[PDB]
C-alpha cells in the first residue's frame, strides 16, 4: 500500500487534510473539553485530471479508516425510488466500520443547484444529502471528502457549517512541484545515467500532474518496444497531449527548437521583461515592486511577428496559449464575451504563462462610437478584456504579447502604462539582420 | 467446527429452484444460501442512536429507522436438512419411561455434525445419546424450574467436551393414548390441528439465542443458530412416529424475548404490546375468503405459528452396515433423572449390571459393557478415580484401538479400588 | 442536548414559535371556552444556515412532550403505493396519546407545485399531505412543523389556515442578534480573557449564525 508519498508538490494542501482526519483521531483527548468540534467536510475543486482518488487513499491508509468509494452518476437512476436510498444506504454502510471515508466524486449530476428546477430526482438528491449530514455523528468517524471539477455549480444552500465548509484549492503544479511527482513514479524500474530529471521538469510546463505520471508508463512501453533512456521520454513527451493543447489540433503538429531570432536588440529587452521574474523571484520581493506585465508589437505584418511568438515560448519553461485573432468572436450574443473569460482564468490557474494577442485592429476599433465596421458594434468585448488584465484579484505571473498592424486603432483605454509596459515598434529588416536570418533557416 | 469449513471449499449452481422441486426439497440449504449473497441478522429492536437529533428513549422513531410491517413469510433455507440417529434402543428407552408412569417426559440430545450428500451442500446432524434433566410432569404438559437445571447443565457440558460431544437438540413427548388395547395413540397433531404448540416455540427459540453458531461471514460472529427441535407425537394412522422441526432465524432470534406469548389456541399465539417500552410493528398475513380471496384481513389479534417453522427429516441407520456408532454397550442402564420410575439407584446397581463382568475372565465383553453414556457420567460424578485416569477411561470407551488402552487402565491403582469398594458394599 | 438557551440568538421570532406549541400545553384552560382552536402548523423559512434544522430539536427537549421527526426524501420509495402510506404511518402513529409534536423536513423537494411538475407520484404525495392535515374531522392532536429555504417552490394550497399558517420568518440576525450567537458556543470553550467580544459584533455582517 501507499500513504502520504503518492504525489509531491501540493503537500501543504495534503497537510491541511492531515490536520483534519488524523489529528482528531491521533489525540482525541485534546478535542474533549475544548468545545467546538472540527468541520466534517472538504470540497476539493480544480481540474479533473488529478482525479483525487489517489490522494484520498493516501490519507485513509495512514489513519487506518475504511475507504468506500461511491461513483457519481451511478446513484442516479430512472426508477426514482432507489436514487434517494442508494446514497442513504452508503452512510448506513459507513456507520458500522468507524472510522471510514465516503469520498463522493463528480458532484455535477448529483446534488446540483436548484436554480433550474428541472427534474424531480435531481431536486430530491440535494435534500437527501441535506437531511442526514446535519444529524451526522461527531468525533471524526464518518467524515466525507468531495471531488468536484467546478466549484460554482453545486448548491450554495448545501454549505451550512458542516457539509462542505473547509474549502481547499488544487491547481496546476508549478516549478519544483512536478519534480517530486516524477521522483515517486520512477522509484521502481530505474532510469539510466544518461537522462536527467531536472531537464525533464523543464519540458513539462502546465501539465495536470497525473499526465506526467502516465508519461512514465508510456515511455517505459517504448523500452520494451525497443527490445528507459532519454530518447524514450522525449518521444513520449510529444505524444502525451496535455489539456492546454488538447482542444486545438492542426495537422501536422510542428515543434521547433533551432529558432533564436535575428532581432537581437529587442531579445535582451524581452529577456528583461517577462523572463527575469520567472527566473529571479526573490529579487522583485526584496525591492517591493511589481514586474513587467505586457508588451505590444506593431508595424508591417508578416515580418517576424509570429516568429517572435514561438521563439520566446520555446525558451521559457511556461506553456503557450495563443488566440487566433477574430476566431473567438462569434455572431452569437452572450458567449462571445465569455470567450475572453475562459482563457484568462485558465492562464491564471497555469501561472506562470504567456498569452499571445494578434491582429488587435479587428476586435477593438479603440472606442469607436456606437458604430461598427462590420455592424455589430459590441463595445462589451473590449471592456471585458479591459477588466481581465488587472482585475480585482491576486497579481499573477501572466504575460500578454500584443500584435497589430496599424496603431491608429490602438485603444487609449487599454493603454494605461500599468497594463502594457513597452510600446515598441518593429521595423523592416536591414541588411545586417538579413544575414542572421538566412543561416537560421 | 470443522463442518463449516469443509463445505466452503466445495462449490457443488446449487441454489437452483427448479432442481430442488424435482427431488421434493422444500428449502435448499444454509451453505448454498451463503454463496448466492453479507450475512446480517435482521433486528426488530428499537434504536438508541438513530442518526438524527431526536431523543431515542421516549418517542421519536423516524421512518428510515422504523421496523416495517412484517409480511410473515417462511424461511427459504434450512440450517440442517436431515437429523440422523444411531440406535433404535435409545428412542425405545425414552418411550419406556412413558410406559411405566403414563405421563410425559423431557430430554436433551447429545451429538455432532457431518456432511450430508443427498442435498447439495447440506449438513446432517448425528445424535449420540439422550440426557434427561430433572423435571415435574403432568398429563397435559410439563414445565420445570428454570434456574436449578441451568446450573446443572454447565458441568455436564464440561463433562461432555472431552469425548467430542455437545448439546445439539431436545425432545419432549406427547402421546395421548386412546384405549391401549386396540391402537397405540390418537392423532393430535395433523394438518387440521396445530403442528407445534406455541408454548413450546418460546422454549425452542430461546435455546438458539444461547447456543450461537460460529460464522465468519457475519458481523457479530454468530448467525442462524444450529439447534434442532424433535418431538414424539405420532403419525396419522396407528404409530408413534416422530417429527422434527426448526424455528426461523429471521424472527425467533429477536421477536421471542419481547412480543411472543402463549395464547389459549394451540394453532396461534398471543401478540404482546410494549406500551412505550419498545416499538411493536404490525403483522400482516393471509387467509381464504368465503367467496373470493382476501388481501390484508387482520391487523392486531391473530398470527399463525405455521408460517414460522421449517421441516426436517429423521432417519435411523441400517442394520447390516454402518460407519461408527460409538456408544453401544447395553443401552439399558438406569438413566440420570428417572426418579418418578424405579430406576434411581446406588452402589447396588453396579453389582447387578456388570460387577466388572466375570471378575477375572476377559476384556472383550468388558469393552462392550463400559462404553455407555450414563455410565461414565455416574462413575466420574463419584470422583473416586484421578482425573488423568478418567481421560484414559474416555479413549478406552469411545475411541477405536482400545485394547492397549484397556490393559493399562485395569493395571493401575485407580481401577483396583473401585472393584474393592464394590465387593464389600451391597 | 440542546435547549431554549442553546437556541438563544433570536428574540422576536423565538416567542412566536414558543407560545405556539407550549402555551396550549402549559395553560390549556384559557383556550377552552374561547371559541377558537389553537394554530396547528408551523412553517419557518429563511436563508440557508440559520437554525431551521436546530429550532425543532430545541423545542424537542424543553417541552418534555412526544417529539417525532421525518426526513425529506426517505419517505419516497419505489412501490405503487407506500410513498403515501409511509406518510400515513407517520401520522396514524402520532395520533394517539395526546399531546403531539411532529416535525416534517425538506418540504421544498417533496410536495412541489402541482401544475409545474410531471410525475405521477408527485400528484399523490401532495394530496396525501393535504388530506392528513385536513380530512374528515382530522387535525385533532398533531401539530406539524415545517422547515425549508424555498417557500415559492411548495404548493400554493399548502399554506392555508388549517395546515400551514402563522408562518414565521427567520432572517439574518445583525441588529444585536449576531452578538447573542457568540455567547452560546463560547461558554463551553476555554477563553483566556485578553480581549472584548463586543468588537466582533460589527466586524463582519453577512454571518447567519
Ligand atoms: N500531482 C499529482 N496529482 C494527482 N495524482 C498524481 C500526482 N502525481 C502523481 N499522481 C498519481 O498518478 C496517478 C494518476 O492519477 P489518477 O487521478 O488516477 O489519473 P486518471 O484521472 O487518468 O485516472 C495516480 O496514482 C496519482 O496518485
Ligand atoms: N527578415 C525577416 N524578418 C522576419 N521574419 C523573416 C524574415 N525573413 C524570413 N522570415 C520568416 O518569414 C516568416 C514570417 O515571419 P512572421 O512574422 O512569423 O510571419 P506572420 O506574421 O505571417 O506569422 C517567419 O517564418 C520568419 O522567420
Ligand atoms: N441561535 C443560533 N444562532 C446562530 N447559529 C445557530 C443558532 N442555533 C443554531 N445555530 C447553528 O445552526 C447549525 C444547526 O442548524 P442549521 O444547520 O442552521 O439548520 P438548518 O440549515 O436546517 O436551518 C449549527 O451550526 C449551530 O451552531
Ligand atoms: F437547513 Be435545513 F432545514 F436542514
Amino acid at each position: 500500500e501507499v500513504g502520504y508519498d503518492d504525489i509531491g508538490g501540493c503537500r501543504k494542501q495534503m497537510a491541511q487534510i492531515r490536520e483534519m482526519v488524523e489529528l482528531p483521531l491521533r489525540h482525541p483527548q485534546l478535542f474533549k473539553a475544548i468545545g467546538i468540534k472540527p468541520p466534517r467536510g472538504v470540497l476539493m475543486y480544480g481540474p479533473p485530471g488529478t482525479g483525487k482518488t489517489l490522494m484520498a487513499r493516501a490519507v485513509a491508509n495512514e489513519t487506518g479508516a475504511f475507504f468506500f468509494l461511491i461513483n457519481g452518476p451511478e446513484v442516479m437512476s430512472k426508477m426514482a425510488g432507489e436514487s434517494e436510498s442508494n446514497l442513504r444506504k452508503a452512510f448506513e454502510e459507513a456507520e458500522k466500520n468507524a472510522p471510514a471515508i465516503i469520498f463522493i466524486d463528480e458532484i455535477d449530476s448529483i446534488a446540483p443547484k436548484r436554480d433550474k428546477t428541472n427534474g424531480e430526482v435531481e431536486r430530491r438528491v440535494v435534500s437527501q444529502l441535506l437531511t442526514l449530514m446535519d444529524g451526522m455523528k461527531a468525533r471524526s468517524n464518518v467524515v466525507v471528502i468531495a471531488a468536484t471539477n467546478r466549484p460554482n455549480s453545486i448548491d450554495p444552500a448545501l454549505r451550512r457549517f458542516g457539509r462542505f465548509d473547509r474549502e481547499v484549492d488544487i491547481g496546476i503544479p508549478d516549478a519544483t512541484g512536478r519534480l517530486e511527482v516524477l521522483r515517486i513514479h520512477t522509484k521502481n524500474m530505474k532510469l539510466a545515467d544518461d537522462v536527467d530529471l531536472e531537464a525533464l521538469a523543464a519540458e513539462t510546463h502546465g501539465y495536470v500532474g497525473a499526465d506526467i505520471a502516465s508519461l512514465c508508463s508510456e515511455a517505459a512501453m517504448q523500452q520494451i518496444r525497443e527490445k528507459v533512456t532519454m530518447d524514450n521520454f522525449r518521444f513520449a513527451l510529444g505524444n502525451s497531449n496535455p489539456s492546454a493543447l488538447r482542444e486545438t489540433v492542426v495537422e501536422s503538429v510542428n515543434v521547433t527548437w533551432d529558432d533564436v531570432g535575428g532581432l537581437d536588440e529587442i531579445k535582451e529587452e524581452l529577456k528583461e521583461t517577462v523572463e527575469y521574474p520567472v527566473l529571479h523571484p526573490d529579487q522583485y520581493t526584496k525591492f517591493g515592486l511589481s514586474p513587467s506585465k505586457g508588451v505590444l508589437f506593431y508595424g508591417p505584418p508578416g515580418t517576424g511577428k509570429t516568429l517572435l511568438a514561438k521563439a520566446v515560448a520555446t525558451e521559457v519553461s511556461a506553456n503557450f496559449i495563443s488566440v487566433k485573432g477574430p476566431e473567438l468572436l462569434s455572431m452569437w450574443y452572450g458567449e462571445s464575451e465569455s470567450n475572453i473569460r475562459d482563457i484568462f482564468d485558465k492562464a491564471r490557474a497555469a501561472a506562470p504563462t504567456v498569452v499571445f494577442l494578434d491582429e488587435l485592429d479587428s476586435i477593438a476599433k479603440a472606442r469607436g462610437g456606437s458604430l461598427g465596421d462590420a455592424g455589430g458594434a459590441s463595445d462589451r468585448v473590449v471592456n471585458q478584456l479591459l477588466t481581465e488584465m488587472d482585475g480585482m484579484n491576486a497579481k499573477k505571473n501572466v504575460f500578454v504579447i500584443g500584435a497589430t498592424n496599424r496603431p491608429d486603432q490602438i485603444d487609449p483605454a487599454i493603454l494605461r502604462p500599468g497594463r502594457l509596459d513597452q510600446l515598441i515598434y518593429v521595423p523592416l529588416p536591414d541588411e545586417n539582420a538579413r544575414l542572421s536570418i538566412l543561416n537560421a533557416q | 467446527l470443522a463442518v463449516d469449513e469443509e463445505l466452503e471449499k466445495e462449490d457443488g449452481p446449487p441454489w437452483d429452484k427448479e432442481y430442488h422441486e424435482k427431488n421434493k426439497i422444500k428449502h435448499i440449504s444454509f451453505h448454498s444460501y451463503l454463496k448466492k449473497l453479507p450475512l446480517s441478522e435482521p433486528d426488530f429492536r428499537i434504536n438508541k442512536r438513530c442518526h438524527n437529533g431526536h431523543e431515542p428513549w421516549p418517542r421519536g422513531i423516524c421512518s428510515k429507522c422504523q421496523p416495517s410491517a412484517i409480511t410473515l413469510q417462511q424461511q427459504e433455507f434450512r440450517m440442517v436438512d436431515h437429523v440422523e440417529f444411531q440406535k433404535s434402543e435409545i428412542i425405545n428407552e425414552f418411550i419406556q419411561a412413558w410406559r411405566y408412569t403414563g405421563m410425559q417426559r423431557f430430554g436433551y440430545m447429545y451429538g455432532s455434525y457431518s456432511k450430508y450428500d443427498n442435498t447439495p451442500l447440506g449438513i446432517k446432524a448425528v445424535v449420540e445419546a439422550i440426557y434427561e434433566p430433572p423435571q415435574h410432569d403432568e398429563q397435559d404438559g410439563l414445565t420445570m424450574d428454570v434456574e436449578q437445571v441451568k446450573n446443572e447443565m454447565l458441568q455436564i457440558d464440561r463433562q461432555a467436551q472431552e469425548m467430542g460431544l455437545s448439546r445439539i437438540g431436545l425432545i419432549f413427548t406427547d402421546l395421548s393414548d386412546a384405549g391401549a388395547g386396540d391402537g397405540s395413540v390418537f392423532c393430535k397433531r395433523h394438518k387440521d390441528s396445530f403442528f407445534l404448540s406455541s408454548l413450546e416455540v418460546i422454549m425452542a427459540a430461546r435455546h438458539q439465542t444461547r447456543h450461537p453458531n460460529v460464522s465468519k461471514y457475519s458481523e457479530q460472529g454468530f448467525f442462524s443458530s444450529k439447534f434442532v427441535t424433535c418431538v414424539i407425537s405420532g403419525n396419522l394412522e396407528g404409530e408413534i412416529d416422530i417429527s422434527s422441526y426448526q424455528v426461523s432465524t429471521e424472527a425467533e432470534a429477536l421477536v421471542t424475548a419481547d412480543m411472543i406469548s402463549g395464547s389459549t389456541f394451540p394453532s396461534m399465539a398471543y401478540i404482546n404490546d410494549t406500551t412505550d417500552e419498545r416499538y411493536v410493528p404490525e403483522i400482516f398475513y393471509m387467509k381464504s375468503n368465503e367467496y373470493g380471496i382476501t388481501v390484508k384481513e387482520n391487523a392486531k389479534p391473530a398470527f399463525p405459528v405455521d408460517y414460522l417453522l421449517v421441516t426436517l427429516t429423521h432417519g435411523f441407520p441400517n442394520t447390516d452396515t454402518e460407519t461408527n456408532s460409538k456408544f453401544v454397550s447395553s443401552t439399558g442402564f438406569p438413566w440420570s433423572n428417572r426418579q418418578a420410575m424405579g430406576q434411581s439407584q446406588d452402589y447396588q446397581e453396579l453389582k447387578k449390571y456388570l460387577f466388572n463382568v466375570a471378575s477375572s475372565g476377559d476384556f472383550n465383553l468388558l469393552h462392550e459393557k463400559i462404553s455407555n453414556f450414563h455410565l461414565l457420567l455416574y462413575i466420574n460424578s463419584l470422583q473416586i478415580l484421578s482425573p488423568d485416569e478418567w481421560k484414559l477411561l474416555i479413549e478406552s470407551a469411545v475411541k477405536n484401538e482400545w485394547e492397549e488402552s484397556l490393559l493399562k487402565l485395569v493395571s493401575s491403582a485407580g481401577w483396583q479400588t473401585l472393584v474393592m469398594i464394590l465387593q464389600e458394599s451391597g
